[PDB]
């Protein structure tokens, strides 16, 4: 009767787990959730889409009618920590490979920053430390923001020059994209020291002598690797259209300015309505209040856009898009430097990019001729009004998380000073492009929603987990 | 036995069988006091509880340890991981025994003197015992010949006012009622087919749901053969159960067979006994959930629509693709003729046993128990897409709304395996000494078990309704598990006995488990009880008033292990579980392994149940009446837990040793014959039964609260340190410093308030059973009455019923424009809070989403109150008078009527389900609630008795 | 605590 | 010199008795093989356990028996591949195989 | 027949 039995059979020797049979879980941790839950409900933050008429899973994030006990964080704060970050750790001390290392520490880096723009606050100097301290505490967002740029400088000039030896599933171990991976996370954080103007001489500093050198990525930062068959989808594709049936249809803020400006990304993600074969966005937590004025047979599901989820089952999840980047690039030059010719240039890249991801390239012309010309952007806001509301729509439908960050900050686009009703009994009167407070709105402050709620899981058994504030208080970062 | 020095109960197999439940524990419900008995639901084939003075154990593990003769007998339980989207429940291990192989039945409550069966026992010892042979007249053969009907005990109170619609308007697709007042118009109805619609008056239908019912029917054979010798005995019996329930078609089904052969020879000093049995059963389930299930598609009809008049597939409009409704749900035929869960376990289980009486006062006995089953699971859905997307309202027309996506089909098998050894080595000593007595007994105890399974899945069929895994053209999905753990241990009890009068017993045991850390597998357990039978010195009259007089007294303790697999970290294959799906690897080509997510201990200690007890038994008059009272105070300290942690620590939960669990509690039974003639007796019975659960710690390094289940963004209930074992959290409306509901100014509906409330725990506050019994020679009648009041829990027929505008509550203010009394409006700008009286109706047009949500209560609304009242069982029994069985071959004939779970009645506020249903499994988890588990059920039958 | 639902459609 | 001896040990027990009207039989049987391959590759272990027992009452006989079988072997595979025999058949006839 | 066959290495 041997009782020396209860090493666990199902699972290998801790001996033969090594750090590239861990590495590789960290960026699929971190897309199932950036890519899922989190890209869902910032995409009804920054108003790309809206609840379903017929339909009722989303209800309480498009009229902002969540508290803290909705949890409508807690799976992905589960994953990126207890799943990303933990594992990012045990990668750190299983392999020397700078190279790894590096590749490691810009990972997490990136999930940090997530959760920072989730709850301008997170647990950092203290976590993932076990039983040696279950309770850890919440630092501010910025001994993060600074903590985990001190991290890939660190990391970054302890190369040596030799390779990566773990499988990579973001670049296949071409370090030249992740040393762009960490200069363009360093441009974003940079930006946002900025226009919440701390230390605002420094980082505009770095953001001039960053933009300098354009040694950052090529194609986009992602990770394309999922098939259309079981548990093997995109995240958000999977929980939307096989887990649940379709609950989202295209709002009014985006519809209407992509119909304003002739658009023909207007199709990428969005079908005419079933009754008149046209696009119609639907406003704001605006669900409930359309069919008391409409009436029930009169604003169903053919009377409003549907997200199409077909091109999702396979498609790619993004924590980097390219023409975002340029984007970002292009607003240095109009704001740091003032290099017109050269800001219009990464503007007309940052369209061209994504006109051609959405397979429609050639047609940028549509925009960049038009409407949107950089020619006719008088004012130099003019020019950055162009700037951000195309970033706005490049990130439709690609990284809905930084969508709805970029907006807080720039506050571009911006609140449209009227209210739901109002713009349904006279549409003349709103700007196409602009966004709308939700007509039914459960924060008692009114306005948009700019910070969401603290992980339950970590209310109920991590004390030192800062007070629950109502969803109208700004992260650290958003100033205006 | 009886000079035990704690509560216990004995009942006989006639009492057992003669409620001819296909189930040995399930006619004691409601009739012991301390031993709580539910079943997880009506649907055949389905687990029961049995809980012995409440839940000790947080980690899912209180049922009673069953101890056949006496060898453990295997108890597990096969239910379903999803409560929420497949629900379902074959079986409990005990549940394989023949009711009418059992002799007699004796629950030990006490978990203070254990040494006999070691840990397990700290949740309570259900001793069966089984008939052995017996020298009769005339051929030892008894026939047992039954035959049982179902039908539906309560369906939820439905609402007949409002007809299909939402918003108050007319539609023709809804899948709910919340249209306008019937009219007796002519008003279409359901999908159109070939340009052609249907068109009925609108009007109510009352047993829509009431006529889709069946009514279920069971019939059951055993047969016995019998017989013995001046030195042998030997009992071979067969049984054999059918049972199709309630629900259309054979979708609810179990079959039974059981086989048994049992014997012993005694030769000079040696006795040698054997015991074989085998078990088949074969389970067929109605899943239950959220989602395509029967029942789920069932309560969301209107309460205008002919549910009868769907199940014609050769009427179009019933076909899937033109069901009149698109809105997650089917028609409830189609799924019960068309999906796929079944189950078939075959099991072996067995004894040895040889003693050996030597030297006057010892004997020997080696004991030899084994207990092997292998169970096999097959699950299968169609290819909805495929054969009924393309064209269709349901359809095509629906897009990704259609309730086809992605219905793509699935099916999967899993084989189980599980095989238990135990070993009993004692030896055991008794002499006589002056008045004095005294029986010692040391031994060694040695226990082996495992499980195992093997599981494999493929989704998207490519012939839409063959259910193999050939039939797929994507991936496979392949699971494998074991699980094994060991333990023994040596134990002694020396109980010492004087005049008949004082009794005293001591128990000690030291048991090395597998399941603890290396350098702390030992642990020790101690007990003591007392018996004192004061009748035995009484005055001469006095004591012709008392007939008996027992006053006893137990204190003890009871060690415990852990479960496997709890101290070592893990690395698991990296998998992401995100809302309604995962992403896990593979991808694409690389495999991938992530550091698991409880944190394992190397510093865990044992676990130690200390309880103490006290008791009072006196009988007076012929024993025509008499009472039990009972007194306890347990305490579980240190079990061994996977306790919810930050997940920012990097784990979601760390194993440790928790503080203690404790429940106190009063055990009174109470029993007299006011009436005993020679040919009529009248005995009444009152059992009644008190417990209070309390959490007194856990550790409050990681907070001191820990989910036991709970939905997420919803109502969860959990262990929390000052409070009973499951209280409930749920959303509530806020109020102002008054008393007020806020409510929102523009809407008129509740606001949330920041955090959730407590709202009830899951413990009935008390239980008991009142019973009577009449004898007319040999004509008997017996009749109980069970009753549980007190506590909480969770009903989603509630809350699909108030979604749905059928609830009788939702036509509340007959559905015209309402503001909700005593409203007020929060009127705050940055920092002044101030409150208004609230103006603001709610419209019709918002009255669903106000019932929807729970009415002024919110969420927690749907916390229903577990009380009832229930007619139990009633059997009349009539024994044919012995002279009518002299020209026949007949020794005995009884003819039996029985019913069981006949009638419930329960307060006001619950007129939705029977309290006594589930979908998470017959352990602690099983008090979250149902969720639109399977109306419960009213069953009714015969039996035909025949000794030959 | 883990386990999630769907609301109905209507 | 690759070979090893095997080594296999077993033990039987019995149990019977009878009167005029009954008999009852039960056997236990163990068997232990570790064959001449080196290692525990070679083996098998076979475990038997049976109840038989009758009973006349009567013009009446009822008998049963009930028997239960376990095992578990391990086989050192053949063939032509990287199996065993396979491998120690193509040694050259210089080369020592225990080294 | 069925069933292949592989030479050896020499
Ligand atoms: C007078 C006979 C007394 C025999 C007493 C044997 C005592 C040892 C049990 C033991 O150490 O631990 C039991 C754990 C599981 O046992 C097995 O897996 C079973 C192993 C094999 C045991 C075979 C027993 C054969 C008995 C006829
Ligand atoms: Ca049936
Ligand atoms: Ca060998
Ligand atoms: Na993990």
């Amino acid at each position: 009767c041997d009782l020396n039995i209860n090493d666990d059979p199902n699972y290998p020797m801790n001996d033969q787990v090594t750090a590239d049979l861990i590495f590789p879980s960290i960026s699929a941790s971190i897309a199932s959730a950036v890519g899922g839950e989190i890209y869902n409900y910032a995409g009804f933050f920054a108003q790309y889409y809206e609840q379903k008429p017929e339909s009722n899973q989303y209800n309480t994030l498009c009229e902002y009618t969540f508290t803290e006990s909705s949890q409508q964080m807690d799976y992905s704060y589960r994953i990126l920590f207890a799943g990303a970050l933990e594992d990012a750790k045990q990668v750190l001390e299983k392999t020397t490979n700078p190279a790894d290392r590096f590749a490691t520490t810009i990972l997490r880096a990136y999930a940090f920053q997530i959760m920072v723009d989730n709850t301008s606050d997170s647990p950092y100097s203290e976590a993932l430390q076990g039983n040696a301290n279950a309770t850890p505490k919440w630092d501010t967002g910025e001994t993060v923001y600074k903590g985990i740029l001190g991290e890939i400088d660190a990391a970054e000039a302890a190369l040596d020059g030799s390779g990566m030896d773990v499988p990579d599933l973001i670049f296949n171990k071409n370090i030249a994209q992740w040393k762009g991976f960490a200069n363009a996370l360093r441009l974003r954080m940079y930006l946002r020291f900025i226009d919440a103007n701390i230390d605002a001489a420094s980082y505009t500093e770095k953001v001039k002598t960053l933009v300098q050198n354009n040694e950052f990525f090529t194609g986009d930062v992602k990770l394309d690797c999922f098939l259309d068959e079981t548990d093997k989808r995109n995240p958000w594709y999977n929980t939307n259209a096989v887990g649940l049936t379709g609950n989202h249809c295209a709002a009014y803020p985006l519809v209407s300015y992509l119909s304003s400006t002739g658009d023909p990304r207007i199709a990428y993600g969005i079908s005419k309505t079933d009754a008149d074969g046209k696009y119609v966005g639907q406003l704001p937590g605006g669900k409930t209040h359309m069919q008391s004025i409409l009436g029930t047979d009169n604003w169903k599901n053919k009377n409003v856009s549907a997200i199409d989820y077909s091109i999702g089952a396979t498609k790619p999840v993004y924590f980097f898009t390219q023409a975002e980047l340029q984007f970002l690039i292009a607003e240095v030059y109009a704001r740091f430097h003032n290099d017109d010719a050269n800001a219009k240039s990464a503007y007309e890249a940052g369209v061209t990019a994504d006109f051609a991801v959405r397979g429609f390239a050639g047609q940028e012309n549509t925009i960049l001729e038009g409407a949107c010309a950089w020619s006719a952007a008088s004012t130099q806001a003019d020019k950055l009004n162009l700037i951000y509301m195309q970033k706005w729509v490049s990130l439709f439908y690609m990284d809905h998380m930084e969508a709805w960050s970029e907006i807080r900050r720039t506050d571009c686009p911006k609140l449209s000073s009227y209210s739901a009703a109002q713009i349904q009994a006279s549409e003349s009167v709103y700007t196409p492009g602009e966004l709308v407070a939700p007509w039914t709105n459960g924060l008692e402050a009114g306005g948009l929603m700019k910070r969401m709620t603290y992980p339950l899981s970590a209310r109920q058994q991590n004390v030192n987990t800062p007070a629950g504030v109502p969803g109208s208080t700004p992260v650290w970062w958003d100033i205006k | 036995e009886k000079a035990l020095g704690y509560a216990a109960t004995s009942v006989g197999g006639e009492k057992i069988a003669e409620s001819r439940t296909s189930d040995v524990m399930s006619s004691l419900a409601g009739k012991i006091a301390g031993v709580q008995i539910s079943s997880t639901s009506s649907d055949p084939g389905a687990s029961n509880s049995v809980i012995i003075r409440g839940v000790s154990s947080l980690s899912g593990t209180n049922q009673p340890l069953y101890v056949v003769d006496g060898v453990p007998l295997n108890n597990s339980t096969v239910y379903s991981t999803d409560g929420l989207n497949s629900g379902y429940d074959f079986g409990n291990g005990a549940n394989a025994i023949n009711p009418d192989d059992v002799a007699n039945m004796t629950i030990l409550k006490g978990a203070a003197a254990t040494a006999l069966y070691g840990s397990r026992a700290a949740n309570g010892v259900v001793m069966i015992t089984t008939k052995s042979g017996r020298k009769e007249k005339g051929v030892g053969i008894e026939y047992n010949g039954g035959v049982q009907w179902s039908t539906v005990l309560r369906l939820p109170e439905f609402q007949n006012e409002f007809g299909m619609g939402w918003n108050g308007n007319h539609t023709e697709l809804e899948n709910g009622s919340w249209g306008p007042r019937f009219d007796g118009s002519m008003q279409l109805w359901g999908n159109v087919y070939n340009n052609s619609q249907k068109l009925k008056p609108y009007v109510a239908m009352p047993d829509n749901i009431k006529d889709f019912f069946d009514a279920g029917f069971r019939y059951s054979n055993s047969l016995s053969f019998n017989g013995a010798t001046d030195k042998s005995d030997y009992y071979v019996s067969f049984s054999q159960i059918s049972d199709d329930g309630m629900i259309p078609t054979d979708a609810d089904s179990y079959d039974k067979y059981t086989f048994s052969a049992r014997g012993s020879h005694k030769a000079g000093a040696l006795t040698f006994s054997s015991s074989l049995n085998y078990a088949y059963q074969k389970n067929n389930f109605a899943t239950t959930g959220q989602g395509l299930s029967m029942l789920n598609s069932l309560y969301q009809t209107p309460r205008d629509i002919s549910i009868i008049g769907l199940e014609d597939q050769n009427d179009p409009f019933n076909t899937p693709g033109y069901y009149y409704t698109p809105y997650g749900v089917m028609n409830p035929y189609y799924i019960l003729n068309n999906y796929l869960n079944e189950y078939e376990s075959e099991r072996f289980y067995g004894k040895f046993q040889l003693d050996y009486e030597f030297l006057k006062y010892f004997k020997f006995t080696y004991r030899m128990g084994l207990d092997t089953t292998t169970g096999q699971s097959d699950k299968g859905k169609p290819n909805l897409y495929a054969l009924y997307y393309e064209g269709t309202p349901n359809g095509e027309g629906q897009g990704s709304s259609s309730p086809f996506s992605g219905e793509t089909g699935q099916y999967s098998e899993q084989i189980t395996r599980r095989r238990e050894i135990n070993q009993d080595i004692m030896v055991n000593f008794n002499m006589p000494v002056n008045d004095f007595n005294i029986n010692a007994l040391v031994g060694f105890n040695g226990n082996e078990r495992k499980v195992s399974y093997q599981y494999s899945e493929v989704n998207d069929l490519t012939i839409p309704t063959w259910f193999n895994l050939k039939n797929s053209g994507k991936t496979p999905i392949v699971e494998q598990h074991m699980e094994l753990r060991r333990l023994m241990g040596v134990f002694g009890q020396f109980e010492g006995s004087w005049k008949n009068m004082l009794y005293l017993t001591v128990t000690a045991r030291n048991d090395w488990s597998s399941t603890l850390p290396k350098e702390n597998r030992s642990f020790f357990y101690p007990g003591i009880t007392g018996s004192f039978i004061f009748s035995e010195l009484l005055n001469d009259n006095l004591q012709d008033v008392i007939t008996f007089g027992k006053i006893r007294a137990s204190w003890g303790k009871t060690g415990n292990d852990a479960d496997v697999y709890m101290v070592n970290p893990v690395y698991a294959q990296s998998s992401n579980r995100i809302p309604f799906g995962s992403l896990t690897f593979p991808l694409g080509g690389v495999n991938a392994y992530s550091a698991g997510n409880v944190l394992g201990s190397n510093t865990l200690s044992p676990e130690m149940t200390t309880e103490s007890e006290v008791g009072l038994n006196m009988a007076f008059f012929k024993n025509r009446l008499s009472f039990d009272v009972s007194y306890y105070n347990r305490n579980t300290d240190k079990q061994i837990f996977s306790l919810a942690m930050d997940p920012a620590s990097g784990y979601t939960a760390q194993n440790m040793n928790l503080g203690k669990i404790r429940n106190r509690g009063i055990e009174l039974l109470i029993s007299g014959t006011p009436i005993r003639t020679k040919d009529f007796s009248w005995e009444l019975t009152w059992n009644f039964t008190k417990n209070w659960s309390k959490v007194i710690s856990l550790p409050e390094e990681l907070g001191g609260i820990t989910t036991i289940y709970g939905l997420n963004g919803g109502t969860s209930m959990y262990a929390i340190t000052g409070m009973p074992v499951g209280v409930f959290k749920a959303q509530v409306a806020e109020r102002d410093p008054q008393g007020r509901i806020v409510v929102n100014s523009s809407t008129g509906l509740p606001v949330e308030a920041s955090e959730f409330g407590i709202c009830g725990d899951m413990n009935n506050k008390y239980q008991m059973g009142v019973s009577t019994n009449l004898k007319y020679k040999g004509i008997s009648l017996g009749i109980d009455f069970d009753i549980r009041q007190g506590g909480v829990m969770y009903s989603r027929t509630k809350d699909i019923n108030y979604f749905t505008g059928n609830a009788i509550q939702t036509a509340y203010n007959d559905r015209n424009p309402l503001i909700v009394p005593n409203s007020v409006n929060k009127i705050v700008n940055g920092e002044n809070v101030t409150y208004v009286e609230n103006t603001t109706p709610i419209t019709s047009s918002n009255i669903y989403k106000y019932w929807g949500d729970g009415g002024s209560d919110m969420g927690s609304c749907f916390l229903v109150d577990k009380s009832y009242v229930k007619l139990r069982s009633v059997v009349l029994g009539w024994d044919l008078p012995k002279r009518w069985l002299a020209k026949t071959p007949f020794q005995a004939v009884k003819v039996s009527a029985y019913g069981n779970n006949l009638f419930v009645w329960t307060p006001s506020s619950n007129t939705f389900i029977d309290p006594e249903m589930t979908s998470f499994g017959n352990d602690l988890e099983g008090n979250y609630g149902e969720y639109t588990a399977n109306p419960s059920s009213r069953r009714f039958g015969f039996n035909l008795m025949v000794k030959f | 605590g883990g386990g999630g639902g769907g609301g109905g459609g209507g």
